[PDB]
């Protein structure tokens, strides 16, 4: 499925993902598209911080869902 | 200030929303597009770049 | 300036930012108060932390003074409530809103940063004796953000 990742400023990127993808894999794809290392990324969905190692299906992330990205 | 003048300033079409003031573009507004493809109000990006040198969205320097 | 603040307030009215609420105190639109719910993973779970938000007259071109009025045991928050956060100083951008700042603060509550701390003692305790950190933080939350 495709998802959206929006930074706080408003930088909107579209990601190609599998529901079985871990959050670290999503951060790796974010680095592929935008070029920010994953250790500096913090992903949030539904007001909940996403743990590294958890899958998209753990959080019920579905089609056209929007994550929020916090830099560091 | 002349560095601000030497920027991709164009006339008004599309509406969208300027990320700074969070307002829809209308007639009479003049848009300014940065090399980082980000477009803003001329007024807003001018008052921003007067004391900073980064794009408000992706933080690329201008 | 003022219309930007009113627009942010209306957008908060339309879209409540989950574990965060914010709004003006009295007839002063430039002084806001906010409440943040402690992250459920964090030892701050169950607590409600208050914050004062002072907007400058040239907002959003200057970041607001955001400070914790509720005491909290966090390495990035001192007793004066000041927050060592990137976007409240050097990394500020006029594209940011109060909702996004509150999201950042909730993320900081979930995932602290002890390597660039504001209270070095709590940073030492956090990186060397995590049991003591979590214990003192949980009892701080229960003593200053619960009961009443
Ligand atoms: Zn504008
Ligand atoms: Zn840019």
């Amino acid at each position: 499925m495709q998802i959206f990742v929006k930074t706080l400023t408003g930088k909107t990127i579209t990601l190609e993902v599998e529901p079985s993808d871990t959050i670290e894999n999503v951060k790796a794809k974010i680095q592929d598209k935008e070029g920010i290392p994953p250790d500096q990324q913090r992903l949030i969905f539904a007001g909940k911080q996403l743990e590294d190692g958890r899958t998209l299906s753990d959080y019920n992330i579905q089609k056209e869902s929007t994550l929020h990205l916090v830099l560091r | 200030k002349e560095q601000i003048d030497n920027l991709a300033m164009r006339s008004f079409d599309a509406l969208k929303t300027c990320s700074v003031c969070i307002t829809e573009y209308t007639e009479g507004n003049k848009l300014r597009k940065l090399p980082c493809s980000h477009e803003y109000h001329v007024h807003c990006i001018d008052r921003w770049l007067s004391e900073n040198s980064t794009c408000p969205i992706c933080r690329r320097a201008v | 300036a003022l219309k930007r603040i009113h627009k942010e307030l209306n957008d908060l009215a339309r879209d409540p930012p989950a574990q965060s609420r914010a709004g003006p105190v009295g007839d002063d639109m430039f002084h806001w108060q906010a409440t943040i719910m402690g992250p459920n993973d964090s030892p701050y779970q169950g607590g409600v932390f208050f914050l004062t938000i002072h907007f400058p007259t040239d907002y959003p071109f200057k970041p607001p003074k955001v400070a914790f009025t509720t005491r909290i045991y966090h390495p990035n928050i001192n007793s004066n409530g000041s927050i060592k956060l990137d976007i409240l100083r050097s990394q500020w951008s006029p594209a940011l809103t109060i909702s996004k700042v509150l999201l950042s603060i909730s993320s900081l509550l979930s995932d602290p940063n002890p390597d660039d701390p504001l209270v070095p003692e709590i940073a030492r305790i956090y990186k060397t004796d995590r049991e003591k950190y979590n214990r003192i933080a949980r009892e701080w939350t229960q003593k200053y953000a619960m009961l009443e």
